[PDB]
């Protein structure tokens, strides 16, 4: 059951997205996009992106707090909804959580499923790496390039966050 | 024996409550100043475990510290009812008491204990700060005289 | 330029965080430049061995490559070890 | 690019990660260069329409290291039987399965 | 007087050299009486596995020697 | 061509200004004291409040 | 004073990955012959496996081109106890 | 494919089908915008990490980049439309109909 | 042996936690020239035990407006995350060693706070929800700084690795080569820990116990537990980082000795800092982050970002 | 294992505690005790009400912040580059883009909460 | 396809060097002086050919030299070698820095012995 860490994982991310997707109030939305954002750091832990996995973490950690910080002052209600306090909500909750138990059971029974595209139940490590062995995360080589090799992105990103806040403040203030 | 076991996870419990009493801070009028008293380096209530704590939900005593007048009684029976057992009030001053030097007045509750259960009567206008620290250590005394699980294993 | 020795008391005066920061930003931008080891940093970082250095067939016209770790050929680090 | 000045001013601007074989820091390899090498120099110079039609083996195997699509159908099938015929006590693992 | 403070830092001082003395401790007591081994990158993994395998009883802490040698 | 679907569709403003609204973005309202340490215990400081 | 004790610890560094570099040679060779080892293994316990199959033909590979492929954990891997795959797999990720 | 690529595409899908289709509250759909880079980050992610293609772990970092700029450019415009009617209600923005 | 190695860790943090509000409350009183907790036990030494097990058998009261699931969610996440942020801890040796130490606490500090969040929220008070509000306030102050203050820092460690930190400090402290980053890094320590001057989020003065005005008995001690485990856990973050001390293997209860020694003594500001000062003004703390620490980080990680190049010490990636 | 252990032993504990605390005490609730706080006289509206954000403006720009730090971090690794010179710059570029970044927001009257 | 070629197990058998991770580091800057032809032909090939089934019988080579190296120091002295490979075992990062007074025994010792 640890071979299929990576899968029970994912599954739970799924579970996340269905949580927020089917759009309670954002106070809930954000507790599910949490979860998936950290059990995204997992996933992409497993395979090597101890960095990346702890970027997306720590980035939308930071997001939602603003984002409860934004719903308490514009996107509140007297009632807030949960899954189970509306019936369209709930269709949605139910919906999305049964699409994935036939997904799970299916490829788990038959090691294989095809929910239009074929894919191999086998588990995710048939495809890991076999052989590595170096004084360093190949990860952190290729993102500590980015200032030697992509001069490009630096500049592009950098000026486009830049106009960013200009954006804003133009936007904002009418 | 059952009865050696809850007499001494009865004395437990009592000491733990009694050697750790958060008053709601909470005073009325004059009463409230010697109650600060209390508070002072000179008493230090903060020595035998007592600390003032702002919330009702935090809190284990209410000290009624001044007038309680018709306007402020549905306010200070709002604030006991939120406390969570076991709470006790502790009545200080004349005021507090029975009504004191306003007692005939058509705007003032004769007594804190027309609204609340009442524990200890401090007297005086106002209680010295020490004569509050008896009525505190009194208080004490009482909650090491409870029964609780005792009582229990008897019903 | 009085103006501008005067610029800077008045900054000076009312906003020395904003006069520090700038400060130790233009010396972060311009001390590079104005240094004998500024040189050295490149070298070093080039002299970590991450991966196997291979070695080349031999073919009889590379006499600059040594034959044994130890020949007198190739690069030195004796810049490095009295640094 | 539709305005191909990358080439015309001679400088790099984002060539070097549109492939996997290209340079890498540290020389790191990516673990199917040598299958993308093949199918870069095989198509290279014909054109997509020859490419597509020529260079067909080194793209099918190309897809074969990224995807390994085939290689688990082929595990798929070992563990399928294997477990088949242990459900029947027909097969004995040796000890260092 | 302030030095009736000291007997609370003393008893939370002593709470707060616990959790790094255990540690010392059991990492040596599970490691044949050395450090626990460090593996920050793959390669110390390798030479990690690689010693569990050539100590010939599943544990990559026992270290075999010149005298392993035939 | 009119149409019941647009049959209350109008014109828009000459120099697209819709008309601002009178929604009453009311204040909180919060009760300060009586029972609050910087209330002195006997004050209800009622406060409408914007954030 | 971190000056002269970075310079220091970066000559500390260049020593630690010479050794390395010596004995690389000895690892690669390992590691050839056990690769090896383990592929012979399973292909060995794999025709018997599917000796009633028709149309099964032992050790086919699925790559066009007769070069070298590095196999991947499943196919190295593929028939072993799963102490040793999530070992061989995650135990470096998941090593403390 | 793998079976970790079965639900990181069921996890885009189910985010793009919630951001399709609205309820009421503008800001539940920018987290359903959220929701898909999260996704879009985690798929990239997976490819290029077992790919051992090194140089574009730098990808899925200016993945995060231009995320956070949509969230905050969609965050600018949900405050204008709060101050505008008070609510996020993507039914209140419908003056453009005629 | 490892779960015998956890809860020697966890026990002896509750315990520590415990007579930091007995240390607290003392050093406060001499302080201000009374005497704190003297009776219960000698020297007030049985004080602790007697406010955790009366908090524990009192009545719990779920506020009838609350949202039961998260109401109950906050508080145990607040103590459990509480005791996360000690694994990575090396001392010297870490429970778990990981290569991105520093990172896994950033992200633990910032999910921390969610705690306070969905707490303040559940609670349905006007009170809890301006205390759950000025939580936000504070994190977008502090956090910017926060990180680039870490990074200026880990310019000269080399990595995000916390044992890399002791190898970096063994000639001399940081706070030599940094004493301008680690007069902030305090401060935003205070900040994140939501400690006085930066007690914005409870403001007793002000809101009444703020985020946790509804929660009681267990729920209200496991928010109080948890705010005094991170006290420790930043000033042991705080001692390794600028105050490195010597580790030597073959006697490696030394450097606990000094460790611990140099936790407490930063421990002990934080209770001096609370005696001394008065509370700022949530609206001024973050023009104190943003209009003064963050232009001075900023110029000072430009500054440590040249000065390894510029001198030749660049410490090793490993 | 080592991880989720702690983990799962960490987050076991404080369930524990609250496990603990809510049937250990003995419960005597009714309408009055479990009524919403608010300094002893009736709330007046609910909590749920919208609450205005003053600074709205800080928290948008936060977010931009928050993703320059992640920029930055690999900066450790990029000192070990043998490209000493394009790493150098290149991240003298983005530190001081975030800095005017600041200017003009610090400037522009931004930073200060809308009254 | 066809049928992927593969070595008999009879000729992947070599008598292994079974020595601990701390011993090969311990004698490494000497192994890397010492064993450098083998060593060097064998990895030349292994670039060179990119398969590993070809360059078996230099894999072979490569540890029988290794053998003879740690056979050397038996023969001579092993004892400071062993007061050497034990200091560094000792260590969680296996630290040349942690043991050079017991490495200058073992160094100054081939200096002599070999
Ligand atoms: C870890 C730290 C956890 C806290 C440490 C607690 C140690 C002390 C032992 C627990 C005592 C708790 C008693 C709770 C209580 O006051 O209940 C009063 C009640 C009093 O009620 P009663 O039993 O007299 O009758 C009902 C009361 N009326 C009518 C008002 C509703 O006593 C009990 O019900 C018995 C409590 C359990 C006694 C057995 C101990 C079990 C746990 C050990
Ligand atoms: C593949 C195609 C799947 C189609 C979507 C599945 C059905 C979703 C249910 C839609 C629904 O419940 O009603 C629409 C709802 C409108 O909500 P509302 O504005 O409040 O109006 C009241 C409703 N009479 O609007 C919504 O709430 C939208 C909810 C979206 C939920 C998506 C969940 C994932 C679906 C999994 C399938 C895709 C994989
Ligand atoms: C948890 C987390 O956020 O990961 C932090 C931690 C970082 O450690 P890391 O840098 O990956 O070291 C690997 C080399 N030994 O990660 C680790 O050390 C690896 C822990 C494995 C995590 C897999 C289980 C994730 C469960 C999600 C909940
Ligand atoms: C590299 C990192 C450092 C740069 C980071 C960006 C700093 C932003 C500078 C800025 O925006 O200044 C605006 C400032 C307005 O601030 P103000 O209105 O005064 O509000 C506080 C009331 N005292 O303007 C002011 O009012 C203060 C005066 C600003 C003058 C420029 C700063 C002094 C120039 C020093 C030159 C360098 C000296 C060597
Ligand atoms: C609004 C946009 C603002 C963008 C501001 C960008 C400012 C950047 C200023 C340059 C910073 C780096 O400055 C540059 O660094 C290198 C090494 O790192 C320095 O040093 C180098 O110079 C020469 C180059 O052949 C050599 O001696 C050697 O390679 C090295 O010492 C250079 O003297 C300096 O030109
Ligand atoms: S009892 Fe006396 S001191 Fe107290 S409030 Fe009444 S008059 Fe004042």
């Amino acid at each position: 059951m640890m071979l299929y860490i990576v899968f029970i994982l994912s599954v739970i991310f799924v579970m996340g997205f269905v949580g927020f997707s089917s759009k309670p109030s954002p106070i809930y939305g954000g507790l599910g996009l949490i979860v998936s954002g950290g059990v995204g750091c997992g996933i992409v832990l497993n395979f090597g992106g101890s960095f990346l996995g702890l970027m997306v973490f720590l980035i939308y950690l930071g997001g939602m707090m603003v984002v409860f910080g934004y719903t308490t002052a514009m996107a509140t209600e007297q009632y807030p909804e949960i899954w189970l306090s509306n019936k369209a909500v709930l269709g949605a909750f139910v919906t999305g959580l049964l699409m994935e138990f036939f997904m799970v059971y299916y490829v788990l029974k038959d090691k294989e499923v095809e929910v239009v595209f074929e894919f191999n139940g086998l588990g995710d490590w048939v495809i890991y790496d076999t052989g590595d062995s170096g004084f360093f995360s190949e990860e952190a080589m290729g993102i500590a390039a980015l200032y030697s090799y992509g001069t490009w992105l630096v500049i592009v990103t950098g000026w486009s966050l830049l106009i960013g806040v200009v954006v804003i403040m133009e936007i904002t203030r009418g | 024996r059952g009865e050696y076991v809850v007499a001494k996870l009865d004395d437990l419990i009592n000491w733990a409550r009694r050697s750790s009493l958060w008053p709601m801070t909470f005073g009325l009028a004059c009463c409230a100043v010697e109650m600060m008293h209390m508070a002072a380096p000179r008493y230090d209530m903060d020595r035998f475990g007592v600390v003032f704590r702002a919330s009702p939900r935090q809190s284990d005593v209410m000290i009624v510290a001044g007038t309680l007048t018709n306007k402020m009684a549905p306010a200070l029976r709002k604030v006991y009812d939120q406390m969570p057992e076991p709470r006790y009030v502790v009545s200080m001053g004349s005021c507090a008491n029975g009504g004191g030097y306003y007692h005939y007045s058509y705007s003032v509750v004769r007594g804190c204990d027309r609204i609340v259960p009442v524990d200890i009567y401090v007297p005086g206008c106002p209680p010295t700060a020490e004569a509050l620290l008896y009525g505190i250590l009194q208080l004490q005394k009482k909650i090491k005289r409870e029964k609780r699980l005792r009582i229990w294993y008897r019903r | 330029a009085e103006r501008v020795a005067a610029f800077l008391k008045n900054v000076w005066a009312k906003e020395p965080v904003l006069v520090a920061s700038f400060a130790i930003a233009g010396l972060a931008v311009i001390l590079p430049t104005l240094s004998p080891y500024t040189k050295y940093s490149l070298m070093i970082n080039r002299a970590t061995p991450y991966n196997y250095p291979v070695p080349l067939r031999d073919d009889g016209n590379m006499p600059d490559v040594p034959s044994h770790p130890q020949d007198p050929q190739g690069p030195s680090l004796e810049w490095l070890k009295r640094l | 690019p539709f305005f191909d000045v990358q080439k015309r001013l001679g400088v790099d601007l984002d060539r070097w990660m549109t492939i996997q074989s290209a340079e890498q820091p540290h020389k790191i390899p990516s673990r199917c260069h040598a299958f993308e090498k093949e199918w870069i120099e095989c198509a290279h110079g014909i054109g997509s329409i020859r490419a597509e039609k020529e260079c067909k083996i080194e793209f099918e195997d190309f897809r074969e290291c990224l995807l390994r699509q085939k290689t688990m159908k082929r595990l798929h099938a070992i563990r399928r039987q294997r477990e088949k015929l242990i459900k029947e006590g027909k097969y004995t693992p040796p000890p260092h399965h | 007087m302030w030095f009736e403070v000291l007997p609370g830092i003393a008893v939370m001082g002593v709470c707060l050299f616990i959790p790094g003395m255990a540690t010392a401790r059991i990492h040596r007591f599970s490691n044949g009486g050395k450090e626990k081994r460090v593996a920050h990158y793959p390669y110390q993994w390798y030479l990690m596995e690689r010693d569990r395998r050539v100590s010939g009883v599943n544990r990559s802490y026992v270290s075999k020697g010149l005298e392993n040698i035939d | 061509y009119p149409t019941k679907e647009t049959a209350h569709w109008k014109p828009p403003p000459w120099n697209d200004v819709d008309p601002p609204k009178d929604t009453l973005v009311s204040n909180l309202t919060l009760n300060f004291g009586p029972q609050h340490p910087a209330a002195h215990g006997v004050l209800r400081l009622v406060m409408e409040l914007s954030g | 004073s971190m000056m002269k004790w970075n310079r220091e610890r970066r000559r500390l560094q260049i020593e630690d990955f010479e050794a390395r570099i010596a004995l690389m040679p000895l690892l690669q060779a390992e590691k050839d012959r056990r690769v090896l080892q383990m592929l012979r293994e399973n292909l060995e316990e794999e025709a018997t496996v599917m000796k009633d199959v028709p149309g099964w033909k032992v050790g086919e590979s699925v790559f066009h081109t007769t070069r070298w492929v590095t196999p991947m954990m499943g196919e190295l891997y593929g028939l072993r106890a799963s102490e040793e795959v999530l070992s061989a797999t995650y135990g470096f990720i998941w090593y403390t | 494919m793998s079976m970790v690529y079965m639900n990181i595409m069921m996890a885009f899908t189910v985010s793009l089908v919630g951001l399709l289709m609205y309820r009421s509250h503008l800001m539940s759909s920018l987290l359903c915008l959220e929701g898909m880079m999260l996704s879009l980050f985690v798929m990239a992610a997976l490819t290029i990490l077992n790919s051992h293609f090194t140089l574009a772990s730098m990808m899925p970092i200016i993945l995060l980049v231009f995320a956070a700029c949509e969230a905050a450019l969609g965050l600018s415009l949900l405050v204008m439309v709060s101050n505008t009617y008070g609510t996020d209600y993507v039914q209140n923005l419908n003056l453009l109909q005629c | 042996m490892f779960m015998i190695n956890i809860l020697m860790l966890i026990i002896p943090i509750l315990l520590a936690v415990a007579f930091l509000t007995l240390v607290e409350r003392k050093v406060l009183g001499y302080m201000q020239l009374r005497k704190g907790p003297n009776v219960v036990g000698p020297y007030g030494l049985l004080q602790p035990i007697a406010d955790a097990i009366k908090l524990f058998i009192k009545e719990p009261l779920r506020p009838a407006t609350s949202s039961a699931s998260m109401f109950i969610l906050a508080p145990i996440m607040a103590l459990g995350l509480a005791l996360t942020m000690w694994i990575p801890l090396p001392m010297p040796y870490p429970l778990i060693n990981m290569n991105l130490g520093v990172l896994f606490m950033l992200a633990m500090s910032s999910l921390a706070v969610y705690s306070i969040l969905w707490s303040g929220w559940a609670s349905n008070s006007k009170y809890a929800l301006i205390g759950a509000l000025r939580a936000v306030a504070q994190t977008i102050s502090y956090e910017v700084t926060l990180a680039i203050i870490l990074l200026s820092v880990l310019l000269m460690s080399g990595s995000f690795t916390l044992s890399t930190l002791i190898t970096t400090q063994e000639q001399m402290w940081l706070i030599l080569p940094a004493w301008p980053l680690a007069m902030m890094w305090f401060i935003s320590t205070l900040a994140e820990t939501n400690r006085a001057p930066f007690d914005l989020t409870e403001g007793e003065s002000e809101l009444v116990s703020g985020f946790n005005v509804e929660y009681a008995a267990g729920p209200f001690a496991l928010f109080f537990m948890a705010e005094y485990a991170n006290i420790i856990m930043m000033n042991i973050f705080t001692a390794i980082l600028f105050l490195g001390t010597s580790h030597n293997p073959h006697m490696p209860e030394l450097y606990t000795i000094n460790f611990t020694i140099k936790s407490l003594l930063l421990t002990m500001s934080f209770l001096w800092i609370r005696a001394s000062y008065p509370r700022f003004r949530y609206d001024q703390l973050m023009h104190l982050l943003w209009k003064n620490f963050l232009p001075l980080t900023l110029a000072l990680c430009m500054w440590h970002v040249s000065l390894p190049i510029l001198t030749s010490g660049i410490p090793p990636q490993t | 294992m080592n991880l989720m252990l702690a983990l799962l032993t960490n987050f076991t504990l404080a369930t524990l505690l609250v496990i603990i605390a809510f049937w250990l005490p003995q419960l005597n609730v009714y309408s009055e005790k479990t009524s919403p706080y608010e300094c002893g006289f009736d709330p007046m509206g609910s909590a749920r009400l919208p609450f205005s954000m003053k600074f709205f403006l800080v928290a948008i720009t936060f977010l931009l912040f928050d993703l320059e730090i992640a920029l930055l971090l690999p900066l450790p690794w990029a000192s070990q580059t043998a490209n000493l010179n394009t790493m150098l710059t290149m991240a003298l570029f983005l530190i001081i883009l975030l800095a005017v970044s600041l200017a003009y927001e610090w400037t522009q009257k931004g930073l200060e909460w809308t009254e | 396809p066809g049928i992927v070629e593969l070595p008999s197990l009879e000729d992947l058998k070599v008598q292994e060097v079974k020595v601990s991770s701390s011993v090969l580091k311990a004698a490494a800057h000497h192994y890397g002086a010492q064993c450098d032809k083998p060593n060097k032909e064998f990895m030349l090939c292994r670039w060179e050919e990119k398969d590993p089934r070809r360059c078996l019988e230099e894999g072979k080579l490569v540890n029988q030299c290794a053998l003879e190296f740690f056979r050397q120091i038996k023969r001579h002295c092993a004892e400071p070698f062993t007061e050497y490979w034990t200091c560094i075992d000792y260590s969680g990062l296996q630290l040349f820095r942690r043991c050079r007074k017991q490495q200058a025994q073992f160094d100054e010792c081939v200096l002599d012995k070999l």
